[PDB]
């Protein structure tokens, strides 16, 4: 998304096009008033961009740090697109390596079979680590089996080609048109 | 050395088939001749000895 | 694409050399094949006149 | 087309051998016939010989190594091999008497990698026929004695380690984290949850874009728009055919390129060595065979002797 | 972004050459196999009259 | 452990000053067009002689499939000679016999 | 004893393999590259700047043509197998009966060394320090590892001797607290005894081979006095590479595009050793990758990762290479020989006698 | 394929190149006599070169401009060599954008149902417009599903995809022997 080692005009246009996905994500969950969206809808917007907060990161940091003095239900876009600028500057919440994740799979895996059980994995999501919940896991396994009914054990190594060209296809689309991305003077 | 010994191995083939016929050894068993030339002095030897 | 050219071009020498040992192999196998079959003929002509 | 292969081709090693030593010879006779006076007989003419004399006896070894291992006469094959170690020991010689001479380039350059590219060039030869093969007999002559060696040490093997295969160089992948496995779950966890973040925005700007796209419709219904649909689904079919059209003939295309591939000759054709059928493994087959016959061979020739 | 008068744009020296050599290579190959006729027909007389 | 890639000051090129800094627009149209069809000529050139080395690999490859059916037609041919001369050495035989039954 | 080292893992049986194994293509242009070499000498010869000379003569030889695999494999053969599979062979040819291996690692010194034990039909003894580390802790064991390696050796013709990263037994104590155990290097002495001892007759179908990964960390001197002659597996030119691309591709079974930019992987792939090569293969053609294959075309951008992920050889590493070969196997010498001015004369040198 | 967008020296190669593209195609479909070919290779012809010509195209302009004074059953390669040369150099046929297609799938599936049954394509490219004759729908179907004979739909957009995907293939091919011709002295 952005790249935090360009010249000081090019660093200010990325920061701009930042603002402007930002406001993009904002937008996708801004429902009834316009510039706040529901915090909930916070770690969405926040993934819009590439970064990839987890439910309790965001809770304890993203949800009260854009939330006004006092905790509110929605947040403003106001307060929500200069941390979002910051975030996507700084790669805070970008996605975890692919070499990190493909060695969580093997360690999941600790057969090596080249696949993980969907019922294994289920259990590992819903007791360990930040419980997700049914929905959230039912996602997971349709993404890492391709959307296989019958599947039962998932290759990590391809569904992690997967995530990486999901993302790289998410990216691309919210960072398209930089090279005529025009700053206003 | 080498050279020579090429040679020499050389002779002694073209001197042992060179003119031996291969038309009826089709299947390119050792030769009987051949084996009977290689076997007469060890029965020689062996004579020589208890001599 | 100036170096693939080079690599191309010395593949293509390689197996034009190649053509050329190739060939001069089948031709010598062609030559042993007519002198094979004019061996079975000689055999097939001797055997019958032994057999007459 | 094995056996008088064979012989006509050992016979044409010995032609071989014979033209190599006159080769050799033929230097001492211009030099016992002009040595009165005295050859200007530069290193790197004698650096040229010694390389084309041991390019010839890598030829003639790799021949007569061949000879020795297929021809079945046992009693051709002790002097075959024979002679093919001291083909083996004259091209060492030769290899040594070209490092010796290696003075190209005004330089004394005395190492063992000798480039023949130009040599081999000249001589109209393969890149290929300067690679020299191991021989096969190194494992095949006094087997017994390496089998019972091979035997002991597969039984060793077995008795200390339960394996008696070649011990593998562990490749150990600088690439394995480490990490717990809650460490593990949790970073499939924020995958997942940034994925699925991703999903949900998309899904709601994909929402959002349907009431827009509602809305646009119903405003230009009510501009009194007549849209007419039959001949949507006609221009469909004729854009659908024309493309098909295109399709067809560039796969029309494609197959004549293949088939100028197979035929003309644009494509090489990947044969299945694994296949008996395959000339390969037929012929393979065929030294099966035909190397079951030579033990027989020499194990008859030792009975007759 | 040079593409039309010293760099992309000659596709057809060796491209219109690549159809003109396949016209080319049609009649050598066509010529070849005409010589494969008198070739074969004396091989085939050859055979009958062996025959 | 992952090593993270560190941070470092991007290149930032100072453009080097090569013989790229001595010309104008019109020169540029003019350079264009003096090296715009032409290096594909050499493109081109790749991709003829890729054309060429595929046919020549082929043809090899022709080459090597008829040597090897000779080699082997040649086999059958030879395996056909020695039943056949084995025919024959049983024929004399059956005559020297038959030298028996014109006795009995 | 060969039990002993069986149990070790001292004394084994290498995995089947042919010298043909080291993929590398013939030296196509290497007399050009000779032609390129000296002209290069030539030039630098006669400059005219003092310190910019020296700084030229300093560097090893990089412009002498790396040996192609087909010459490491020629050598290899002619001087190990020949003395080696062949008793005549080895009575009648060069008696050397120690080899040194440089090379990066994966760049064919282990799978030469292999192909060579099962094309002889030779059993090998690897005491290299990752075949014998954590197993002896003593000097007087590691005298008796020696003994019993070369006897094994010796007694079961073909038997030659591998010693892996050849660079860790005759280090410099004058270095910084090396991590591998001193002990480990302390297997110099007893290889010089033995050496000198003679134990391997001139007939004998045995030899003791040094293959290290660090041949800088090698002993220039040391490896002149200890080995007979010096093979050096040299990273894929630009035809080696595409030969064990080629190579590992068929290996894997993956079809090959007819527009692929089979050089450009090579290209983007220079300067990684043939084991490197074939493990970036291996990464990104995975079995699911390999099933999706025919789903998915092989892509330049594949290699991209995988390659500066794959472990890379650097240039100074090359460099090293080349000034440890060039200086070891007498190559230096042999240009110093020629350079040397010969008009000094042997003058006054009385004098100063105090 | 023809860009009418060059100077004089380019326009007389792209001239020469819907010439030289006629003259290659037209070999391509010979049968006995040079520079000849019957007037139904013209589509294929001309469609080896880039041009999506409908049927009634051809038969109504490219055949009557290209025939001579009397009724002929064959096309001199001298005459269609200035026709097609126009032709593409007006680009009057080239492949329409991919997303015409896209829309035309989309309409014929009036249902929504992500794909168009097999019997409904066969409805939609026999009935409506230039009619496939029987083995023309069956291979485009073939295609369209992938090849799946059991489908009883056929993935429009896969289809879609697939064809664009060829047809920048076979375009690309074409255009290999498209640009160079030099002014001949």
């Amino acid at each position: 998304m952005y790249d935090p080692n360009t010249s000081q005009t090019e660093k200010q246009k990325q920061e701009e096009f930042l603002k402007l996905k930002i406001q993009e994500a904002f937008n996708l969950f801004v429902k009834d008033k316009k510039g706040i969206v529901d915090k909930r809808e916070i770690p969405y917007i926040m993934r819009y961009l590439g970064q990839f907060p987890s439910e309790a990161q965001v809770r304890d940091a993203i949800l009260p740090e854009i939330e006004e003095d006092e905790p509110s239900e929605f947040i403003k876009y106001s307060k929500f697109e200069p941390y979002m600028l910051k975030v996507l500057k700084e790669r805070e919440y970008e996605p975890d390596d692919p070499e990190a994740l493909l060695a969580a799979f093997k360690l999941l895996d600790q057969e090596g079979k080249g696949y993980i059980e969907i019922d294994m994995m289920k259990t590992f999501l819903e007791k360990q680590g930040i419980e997700f919940r049914e929905q959230e896991t039912k996602s997971f396994i349709e993404f890492a089996t391709n959307k296989d009914p019958n599947a039962t054990v998932i290759y990590y190594e391809d569904y992690i080609s997967r995530l990486q060209a999901f993302t790289d296809k998410h990216i691309e689309s919210v960072m398209k048109g930089y090279n005529n991305f025009q700053v206003k003077k | 050395p080498i050279v020579l010994k090429l040679q020499e191995q050389i002779e002694k083939h073209s001197g042992e088939w060179s003119k031996r016929d291969e038309t009826n050894n089709f299947e390119q068993k050792h030769e009987t001749e051949l084996a009977k030339m290689l076997i007469k002095p060890v029965v020689e030897e062996q004579i020589k000895q208890q001599v | 694409e100036k170096k693939l050219l080079a690599f191309y071009q010395q593949e293509r020498q390689k197996i034009n050399y190649n053509w050329i040992i190739a060939k001069k192999e089948l031709e010598d196998k062609k030559s042993e094949l007519i002198n094979k079959e004019r061996e079975i003929q000689d055999l097939q002509e001797n055997h019958f006149m032994t057999l007459n | 087309m094995s056996n008088m292969m064979y012989n006509m081709k050992w016979q044409e090693a010995i032609n071989d051998l014979m033209e190599q030593v006159t080769l050799e010879y033929l230097p001492l006779e211009q030099n016992e016939q002009q040595l009165g006076m005295k050859y200007k007989r530069d290193s790197s003419e004698w650096f040229h010989f010694w390389a084309t004399l041991y390019i010839k006896y890598i030829d003639i070894y790799k021949k007569l190594e061949d000879c020795y291992d297929q021809l079945v006469h046992p009693q051709k094959r002790v002097l075959l091999k024979e002679m093919l170690e001291n083909v083996i020991v004259r091209l060492c010689e030769t290899k040594s008497q070209v490092v010796k001479y290696n003075t190209q380039y005004d330089a004394t350059y005395k190492s063992d990698y000798p480039n023949l590219d130009e040599l081999v060039m000249d001589l109209k030869l393969t890149p290929d026929c300067l690679d020299i093969p191991i021989p096969r007999y190194f494992r095949e002559e006094d087997k017994k004695r390496l089998d019972e060696r091979n035997q002991i040490l597969d039984a060793l093997l077995l008795e200390y380690t339960d394996t008696k295969e070649p011990q593998e160089e562990q490749y150990e992948d600088q690439n394995t984290l480490q990490a717990d496995m809650d460490t593990a779950i949790r970073i499939i966890q924020r995958y997942e949850r940034g994925r699925q973040g991703i999903e949900r925005a998309n899904l709601a700007k994909i929402l959002k874009k349907e009431e827009e796209k509602k809305l646009e419709r119903q405003k230009k219904l009510a501009e009194g728009t007549e849209i007419g649909e039959e001949t949507e689904k006609d221009d469909a079919a004729l854009v659908i055919k024309k493309y098909w059209r295109g399709y067809k003939s560039r796969k029309l295309v494609q197959d004549i390129r293949e088939e100028e591939l197979l035929f003309l000759g644009m494509k090489k054709v990947v044969e299945d060595p694994t296949l008996p059928e395959s000339q390969y493994k037929q012929a393979q087959n065929k030294r099966q065979k035909m190397k079951y016959i030579q033990e027989e061979h020499e194990q008859e020739f030792n009975d007759e002797i | 972004a040079r593409i039309k008068d010293e760099q992309k744009v000659v596709t057809f020296n060796k491209k219109k050459l690549i159809t003109y050599w396949r016209k080319i290579m049609r009649i050598a190959k066509t010529e070849q196999l005409k010589n494969e006729i008198d070739i074969y027909s004396q091989n085939n007389q050859r055979e009958l009259d062996s025959k | 452990m992952p090593p993270k890639k560190a941070k470092g000051k991007k290149k930032k090129e100072e453009e080097p000053d090569d013989e790229y800094k001595s010309m104008t627009g019109a020169d540029l149209t003019q350079t264009l067009e003096k090296l715009k069809e032409r290096v594909n000529e050499m493109r081109t050139n790749r991709n003829y002689i890729q054309m060429d080395r595929d046919m020549v690999e082929n043809f090899y490859h022709n080459t090597l499939k008829e040597i090897s059916e000779v080699k082997t037609k040649i086999s059958n041919k030879e395996t056909e000679a020695e039943e056949k001369e084995s025919k024959h050495r049983i024929d004399v035989k059956v005559f020297l016999q038959k030298v028996k039954h014109l006795e009995y | 004893i060969l039990a002993g080292l069986v149990e070790k893992r001292v004394a084994k049986k290498l995995i089947p393999a042919s010298l043909m194994d080291l993929k590398g293509e013939q030296n196509v242009l290497g007399k050009i590259q000779e032609i390129q070499a000296d002209e290069n000498l030539k030039k630098t010869e006669a400059l005219t700047d003092a310190k910019l000379k020296k700084a030229q003569l300093e560097e090893p030889s990089t412009k002498m043509p790396d040996p192609s695999i087909a010459q490491i494999r020629q050598i290899i053969a002619e001087y190990i197998a020949f003395p080696l599979g062949s008793k005549y062979a080895k009575e009648k040819l060069d008696k050397m009966n120690y080899f040194f291996f440089m090379g990066p690692r994966g760049s064919g010194k282990t799978l030469a060394v292999r192909a060579l034990a099962h094309e002889c039909n030779a059993i090998v003894l690897d005491i290299s320090p990752s075949n014998i580390d954590g197993q002896y802790t003593d000097k007087k064991q590691i005298d008796g590892m020696i003994n019993s390696a070369f006897k094994v050796a010796k007694e079961f013709q073909p038997a030659i001797i591998y010693c892996e990263d050849f660079e860790y037994i005759f280090g410099q104590a004058k270095k910084k607290k090396s991590q591998v155990n001193p002990l480990f290097a302390k297997m110099k002495k007893p290889l010089m005894d033995f050496k000198k001892g003679k134990f391997f007759e001139p007939e004998d179908r045995v030899v003791f081979i040094g293959s290290t990964n660090r041949p800088w960390d090698c002993s220039q001197k040391e490896i002149k006095s200890f080995f007979d002659k010096k093979i050096y597996f040299p990273f894929p030119n630009y035809g080696t590479r595409m030969l064990l691309f080629k190579t590992f591709l068929e290996q894997k079974k993956v079809p090959l595009p007819d527009n692929f930019p089979i050089n450009t992987i090579a290209h983007i792939t220079e300067g990684w050793s043939a084991g490197s090569f074939k493990m970036a293969i291996d990464r990104v053609f995975t079995e699911r990758r390999l099933q999706k294959i025919n789903e998915e075309q092989i892509k330049l951008s594949e290699f991209i990762g995988p390659l500066s992920n794959v472990p890379f050889t650097s240039k100074e590493e090359f460099k090293e290479f080349k000034k440890f070969n060039q200086v070891v196997t007498g190559l230096q010498a042999n240009y110093e020989a020629k350079k040397a001015p010969a008009d000094d004369q042997k003058g006054d040198k009385n004098k100063k006698k105090k």
